[PDB]
């Protein structure tokens, strides 16, 4: 008893766009333009999650280095924040390729990076 | 000092450590632990050309202990063999340590509370007739604390190695109905952490052995704050597990064993003492006295002594005393518990607030007359 | 527990931290001689057998540094008498060991330097080294009529299977 | 059938029959469980031990009492006293027979109806009553004035009766009793150095006190004539041969029922106490209550207390008259007698609470009746 | 019809095995298994491994102890399962081959010395519950059992649920204080010398004098020479003089056949009589870890004992186990006992200045009839009450806690 008690206490019309019109380097631009890591709703987060995913399992991948290298640091660090929430909702196809876009962010980014996905208090 | 050049020394005379050094002084001299030893050869054990003296005294004779069967003079507060205290005494104000001329010295004692009368009388018979010393004093190890807490109220929460006391004392008087006793303490955990090495496959039996596992104690235990989270730490992950180098270079593994054996504290059976834990111990100590009073005494509960020095005991005690007081007297007016004020004084220097305290009485007192028991007083 | 040293009266010399018990010898020697037939020595024999056994011994009286120092030679004796063929050969033998040098306090061979403090005085090396080397004279010619076995001459069986059991692991040598 | 008359003691349960002249059972009120969880089967037979068989295996059980200061503190293992003393010791089953129980005074009102609510909703008694302890003292000593002072193991108050009428103005209460004067006697013992601490080891500093002390007439003078003699000093064998002593510890254990100060209450001493009660009273009472001095319960037995307080009275009261103390050996029963007296009248007979009453009045009904 | 429980008995030198209710064990088995010699394998840098069903190519027991073409591996040691992939076969063999039993339809009584770790406690379980799928457990303590096998043979008035249990198996020794029926865990001591340690203390002592013994069978005539010619000697100081003096009476001349060839060899057995059992009183002997005879360690945890218990536990003290039953045992102990507890009321007494002459203990040692397997009649006694199939950890109830159902025990 003496002991029992708690005491003490993204534009998807850009993006489709720019899919539809073939311009996958800008359609990787679009979506990581407003990331809602600003933002306390969670469908907004796994709206923007799946429409970036849309552009990187569209992407060929023989052309995943002229779309990372296009992007600048803090878009590399943003881009790996999404890729490590792809790996959260497997599929048949879904991890084969975000596997190979960490690869080649990772080469951007490098390690520290990674840190950045770690250390963020927000979710994007 | 005093003005007449006499040195006013203070001196607290533990069953675990001598602590004693010279009035007005914030650190004592000369911590050394209150033992005796004489040599002995053992078959199993590598001997020297270290001079073993035929009989050797505190530090030395702990540091030597490999070589020595050893005895602690004084044990629950009670002198056990007066011939080894005074060799201890003999030790203390000695050329090893306070070098002292007796004979021309003020010296301050302190004396448990509630301890055997004539133990008080044969430590006062000696100081008066065999160190000759110009004046005595036998402090209350309560007031000596609030004294280095600058106080003038609290309950005391004296646990040194032998025995731990609760003592009231309110606006400076005393209140000797409350004091309570609890017949765990130090020494006893120590005898509780070999009792759990043994389960774990080791062994420790011999004299010396005693002190080897009072510092694995030291080093390692803690007391749980929250015995459910502890537990299931140790059954989920393997972090607890630390290791320890004895003296025979042999290295042991000590896991649970660091917070199962401080808990002794908080459940007295497991050490088959019946009663209840220090904290509801002195939860009811405090709704014994006078209605108005207990509001004070939850704001100054004053810890002392080296067995309060494990990690998280005043987190611990707060804890309980909190869950006591709504289960007890709040009746789970949850909400309400906000408003109880409770202050566990933790200071750091706490492990020599009683040595502090002398200190500190002795020089305020040095020279007036109604306080030192002079030997010219003695002898009627 | 173990055997411990019990002829100590309340008065007899020690010299460095051994006391001078009396030894009841022919042989010559600083030691008192008369009113003796249980001794110093015979105690040491008679508890060798069992003292060598104990793994603790706690020196508690100056005359235990001289029981202990008979009970650490006696398993120097046996190691000779082991050998012998003869209880006259090995009396003979026994007297060369009983001469033979042995090291004092402090000496860096020595077993013992932790609890015998070493002499200074040179009337106490003298005394000390007479004494113990009439300790050695007459342990030597004790066990000389008791491990031969009168029905055969020979070393018994039973005394030598102590050979490999040093008391308390020190050596003497 | 006959009445059970069943005084539930805070020390010692006292039980018999209507008309008896003494309790057919006497046993302690204590419940007692095992300190160790390592039964075996079979044997380890059961989770609760009541009464004698407690004392007995005490050394394995922590014992507590249900009891406290004459309030009933845990009912559950009251109910348990209770239902051992029907079926074991008395051997009696209480559905048909009335049942006499007993209380202190000043106890709170809620204490007795869930007593009441008990019996006849458990042991669904015909008939019961709840009569107050120092009244029955009265009918034990055969008379029907006096002012009882009654001092149990749990409570001491004083009732005073005028020509049969109680004067509840003037009853007054003193929670000092038999407990506190044995965790006085536990405690001064340790400036011996005998420890004792253990609830078990309680009942021997009980069995202690109960054998060895007695109250000074003078207290001053017995302790400075303890400081110089021997004579006081006897030894007790404890139950493994270590044979303790005491001295002065012998008087200054029950002179605290005299200078409460020494265990740190603030109340004037059981003497003083009776003279204030009087001194309540009426003028024309007073030269009657001063007579008849009525001394009831355990702890009246020390030797000397009766001298004591016919001294201590004389001092303070009025020097032109008469005080007596009334003091019968058999005053340990008093509270027992009275009721198996008053269960035995046939004036009685008619204030029985009985079922049908309580079926229409519910619990309350123990508020309108027992007065 | 109801089938009757099992009950094994996991000995450090022997195992019990039978069912409930039976009077006496239906095996007693040593303690030990054999394995296929594979020093030929590679195994140029690890442990031996196994393929096929090579595994099952075992023996236990009698069938174990002299095999000529396997090693007898001895998996339990101090009382503790020291290697669980040898007691796991040691297990299926006893199950299957000995008892008969199909273990999914009889419940088990085990049992556990009091230092088991709670390791093996949770690895036991397993075993039982998932291995040979049990229906139901309990792991009994041995004392109490101990005890019972006592009372359950004790005529009136001598039948009492008092009485300190000396537990001396082959492994180690417990003493543990029961009163009530309740076991006083707390006041438990541990002695770490057993039948193993004075064995190998006169298999030192012979080899140190008596070469000759051939060394595949020095264990076998150290073992002999103990159950045999040994006894607890009053002191030690005194027999060797006896021995010297009157040889022709004391030395006793041992024959041993050698299994290899069929030749005799003969030996005088001397001292190793009353050495060894010297060991339980002088421990420093054989473990330079422990110091206190017997007969303190008793006082000891008596005088720990709560102080109404203190007498009745003098008046009972059951010896039991195998190692107990050398001659003159219990006459010793209770000599030392008398005499360390009559010293204590002594002085109390004069301390008290001859008022109130304290009335004695008795101390008494009582020594049944049944000691080789007294632990597994209480546990077959046991077994056949009612009582026991409710106390038993159902496989449901591990089904729903898992292996930390058994983590505790009676401390
Ligand atoms: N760091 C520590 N943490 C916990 N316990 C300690 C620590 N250091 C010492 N102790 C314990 O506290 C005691 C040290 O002596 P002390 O506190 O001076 O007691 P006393 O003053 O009564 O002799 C010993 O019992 C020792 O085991
Ligand atoms: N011979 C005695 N001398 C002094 N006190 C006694 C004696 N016998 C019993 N007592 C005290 O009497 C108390 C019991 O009082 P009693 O009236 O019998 O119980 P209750 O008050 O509960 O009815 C016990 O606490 C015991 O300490
Ligand atoms: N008559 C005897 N005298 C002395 N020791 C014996 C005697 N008989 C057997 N022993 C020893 O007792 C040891 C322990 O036996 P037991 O208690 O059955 O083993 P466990 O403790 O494994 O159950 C045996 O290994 C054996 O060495
Ligand atoms: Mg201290
Ligand atoms: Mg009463
Ligand atoms: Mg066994």
């Amino acid at each position: 008893r003496f002991r029992k008690v708690d005491v003490g206490e993204p534009d998807e019309g850009e993006v489709d766009s720019c899919l539809r019109q073939g311009n996958m380097t800008a359609a990787l631009q679009a979506a990581l333009k407003n990331p809602p890591i600003n933002t306390k709703s969670q469908a907004v987060k796994d709206r923007a999650g799946s429409i970036v995913l849309k552009v990187l399992i569209s992407f060929k991948a023989n052309d995943i280095e002229k779309a990372v290298q296009s992007l600048d640091k803090n878009g590399v660090d943003l881009l790996m924040k999404y890729i490590y929430k792809g790996f959260e909702s497997p599929s048949d196809n879904s991890s084969a390729v975000l596997l190979q876009w960490h690869e080649k962010a990772l080469a951007a980014g490098g390690v520290g990076s990674i840190v950045r996905v770690l250390t963020a208090r927000k979710t994007v | 000092m005093d003005s007449q050049g006499r040195k006013v020394v203070v001196c607290d005379n533990g069953t675990g450590f001598v602590k004693c050094g010279y009035a007005g002084s914030n650190f004592p001299e000369h911590i050394f632990p209150a033992l005796v030893g004489r040599p002995i050869i053992r078959s199993t054990t590598k001997v020297g050309n270290i001079e073993i003296k035929d009989l050797m005294v505190g530090d030395e004779a702990s540091e030597l202990r490999s070589m020595l069967e050893v005895n602690y003079p004084m044990e629950n507060g009670i002198v056990r063999n007066w011939d080894d205290m005074k060799h201890l005494w003999d030790y203390t104000f000695g050329p090893e340590k306070l070098n002292i001329d007796t004979r021309n010295c003020k010296i301050l004692l302190t004396e448990p509370p509630m301890n055997p009368t004539k133990n008080r009388e044969k430590i006062v018979e000696v100081m008066f007739e065999t160190y000759q010393f110009s004046g005595v004093y036998v402090a209350i190890q309560a007031v000596l604390t609030l004294y280095a807490q600058g106080l003038l109220t609290g309950v005391v929460v004296d646990s040194g190695d032998g025995v731990t006391h609760i003592c009231p004392v309110y606006e400076g008087f005393s209140l000797p109905h409350l004091t309570r006793r609890l017949d765990i303490a130090g020494r006893d955990i120590t005898r509780y952490l070999i009792k759990l090495l043994l389960l774990r496959g080791y062994a420790f039996n011999h004299s010396a052995d005693f002190e080897t596992v009072r510092m694995i104690k030291e080093k390692l235990c803690y007391v749980g704050y929250n015995i459910e989270q502890e537990q299931k730490l140790a059954l989920e992950t393997t972090v607890l597990v630390e290791s320890y180098t004895l003296p025979d270079g042999r290295i042991i593994k000590v896991g649970g064993e660091r917070f199962e054996a401080p808990e002794a504290l908080f459940q007295p059976h497991l050490i088959n003492v019946e009663g209840v834990g220090v904290a509801e111990l002195l939860f009811n100590t405090i709704q014994a006295a006078d209605i108005d009073t207990r509001s004070e005494f939850y704001k100054h509960i004053v810890l002392s002594g080296g067995s309060t020095m494990y990690p998280g005991l005043p987190s611990r005690l707060e804890r309980e005393l909190k869950q006591l007081y709504l289960e007890r007297v709040l009746k789970g007016d949850v909400e309400k518990l906000s408003k109880f004020k409770i202050r566990i004084e933790d200071p750091p220097r706490r492990k020599h607030m009683v040595f502090l305290g002398g200190a500190v009485l002795a020089d305020i007192m040095k020279d007036k007359d109604n306080f030192w028991m002079t030997r010219q007083e003695y002898q009627e | 527990p173990a055997y411990h040293s019990s002829l100590m009266d309340p008065d007899t010399k020690l010299i460095g931290n051994m006391a001078l018990l009396p030894i009841r010898s022919q042989f010559k020697g600083p030691a008192p001689r008369e009113t003796k037939d249980t001794d110093i020595v015979d105690e040491a024999i008679y508890y060798f057998k069992a003292n060598v056994f104990f793994k603790n011994y706690e020196i508690k009286n100056e005359a235990d540094r001289t029981l202990i120092y008979i009970t650490l030679y006696i398993s120097e004796c046996l190691k000779k008498l082991q050998k012998c063929n003869s209880k006259s050969q090995g009396e003979k033998e026994m007297y060369t060991l009983g001469i033979t040098n042995f090291p004092i306090p402090g000496e860096p061979g020595f077993p013992l330097n932790a609890i015998y403090a070493k002499p200074a005085n040179k009337q106490e090396d003298e005394v000390m080294r007479a004494y113990l080397q009439q300790l050695r004279q007459e342990t030597g010619l004790r066990l000389c009529e008791k491990v031969f076995d009168p029905q055969n001459d020979k070393p018994s069986k039973w005394w030598t299977c102590f050979v490999k059991r040093q008391f308390m692991n020190k050596s003497l040598s | 059938t006959t009445a059970l008359v069943c005084d539930n003691g805070s020390g010692l349960v006292k039980a018999g029959f209507a008309g008896d002249d003494a309790p057919r059972a006497v046993f302690p009120s204590i419940v007692g469980r095992p300190r160790h969880q390592g039964v075996m089967v079979g044997m380890g037979q059961k989770d609760s031990y009541v009464g004698d068989e407690a004392q007995s295996k005490r050394g394995i059980l922590t014992l507590k009492y249900p009891i406290e200061h004459g309030i009933i503190t845990n009912w559950d293992d009251m109910e348990k006293i209770w239902h051992h003393t029907f079926y074991n010791e008395l051997r009696v089953a209480p559905e048909e027979h009335p049942t006499l129980l007993t209380e202190a005074p000043l106890n709170p009102k809620a204490n007795r109806e869930k007593m009441t609510q008990i019996m006849f909703e458990t042991f669904n008694v015909p008939a019961m009553y709840v009569a107050i302890q120092a009244v029955l003292s009265l009918y034990a000593s055969g008379r029907t004035t006096g002012i009882v002072l009654d001092s149990g193991d749990g409570v001491t108050h004083n009732v005073p009766i005028y020509e049969g009428y109680a004067l509840p103005h003037a009853i007054m209460r003193l929670d000092l009793a038999g407990r506190d004067l044995t965790d006085y006697l536990m405690k001064i013992l340790t400036e011996r150095g005998y420890s004792f601490v253990t609830t078990a080891e309680r009942e021997i500093v009980r069995d202690i006190k109960e054998k060895l002390c007695y109250v000074a007439l003078d207290f001053e003078n017995e302790m400075a004539t303890a400081a110089s003699s021997s004579s006081l000093e006897k030894s007790y064998e404890l139950p493994d041969g270590q044979v303790i002593t005491i001295g002065n510890e012998r008087f200054r254990c029950p002179e605290t029922l005299f200078q409460p100060s020494f265990i740190g209450m603030e109340s004037a001493g059981i003497h003083e106490t009776t003279y204030n009660s009087i001194m309540k009273c009426d003028i024309d009472i007073r030269k009657d209550l001063y007579a008849n001095n009525v001394m009831s319960g355990g702890t009246t037995m020390y030797p000397g207390i009766a001298d004591r307080m016919q001294k201590e009275i004389t001092a303070l009261a009025p020097s032109t008259m008469k005080i007596k103390i009334i003091a019968p050996p058999e005053r340990k029963y008093s509270v027992w007698i009275g009721g198996s007296i008053l269960a035995s009248l046939s004036t009685f007979q008619q204030m029985w609470i009985t079922k049908q009453e309580y079926d229409e009045a519910g619990p309350s009904i123990v508020h309108r009746k027992c007065f | 019809g109801r089938l009757p429980a099992c009950v094994v008995d996991c000995g450090t030198g022997y195992t019990k095995l039978g069912y409930a209710g039976n009077t006496e064990p239906q095996f007693i088995i040593p303690s030990c298994i054999a394995i296929k010699e594979s020093a030929k394998v590679g195994d140029q840098a690890q442990r031996r491994v196994m393929k096929g069903v090579d595994d099952l190519d075992f023996f236990i027991g009698d069938e174990a102890i002299e095999k000529p073409t396997y090693a007898t591996k001895w998996p339990i040691r101090h009382g503790i399962v020291e290697d669980w992939d040898l007691m796991e076969r040691f297990m299926e063999q006893v199950i299957f081959k000995y008892l008969r039993a199909e273990p999914e339809d009889h419940y088990f009584l085990l049992t556990e010395p009091p230092l088991n770790t709670p390791e093996n406690r949770e690895y036991t379980a397993e075993i039982m519950f998932e291995s040979f799928n049990v229906p139901g457990l309990y792991i009994a303590v041995q004392a109490v059992l101990a005890l019972a096998a006592s009372w359950t043979s004790r005529q009136v008035g001598e039948r009492t649920l008092t009485g300190t249990v000396i537990d001396s198996g082959d492994g180690v020794t417990h003493v543990i204080p029961v009163a009530e029926g309740y076991v006083i865990g707390s006041c438990i001591k541990h002695i770490p010398i057993a039948g193993r340690d004075i064995t190998y203390f006169i298999q030192q002592l012979l080899r140190d004098r008596e070469v000759g013994i051939p060394p595949e069978q020095s264990l076998e005539t150290a073992k002999a020479v103990k159950e045999r010619y040994s006894y607890v000697c009053p002191d030690l100081v005194k027999e060797f003089n006896k021995y010297d003096t009157d040889g022709s009476k004391w030395i006793k001349q041992y024959t041993g056949i050698n299994a290899i060839s069929k030749k005799e060899f003969s030996i005088d057995v001397g001292y190793e009589r009353f050495l060894g059992p010297e060991i339980f009183f002088h421990p420093e002997f054989a473990n330079p870890d422990f110091t206190q005879p017997i007969s303190e360690v008793v006082d000891e945890v008596i005088q720990n004992c709560p102080i109404d218990v203190r007498r009745p536990l003098y008046k009972n003290i059951v010896l039991s186990g195998g190692s107990t039953m050398f001659r003159d045992f219990g006459r010793r102990l209770q000599r030392d006992l008398k005499r360390t507890v009559d010293a204590r009321l002594k002085l109390s007494e004069e301390l008290s200045g001859g008022r109130l002459k304290p009335k004695p203990i008795d101390v008494q040692v009582i020594t049944h009839h049944m000691q080789r397997y007294a632990v597994w009649f209480g546990g077959s006694m046991l077994a056949s009450t009612p009582e026991f199939y409710q106390v038993c950890h159902t496989k449901k109830d591990y089904e729903e806690i898992g292996p930390s159902i058994c983590r505790h025990n009676p401390v």
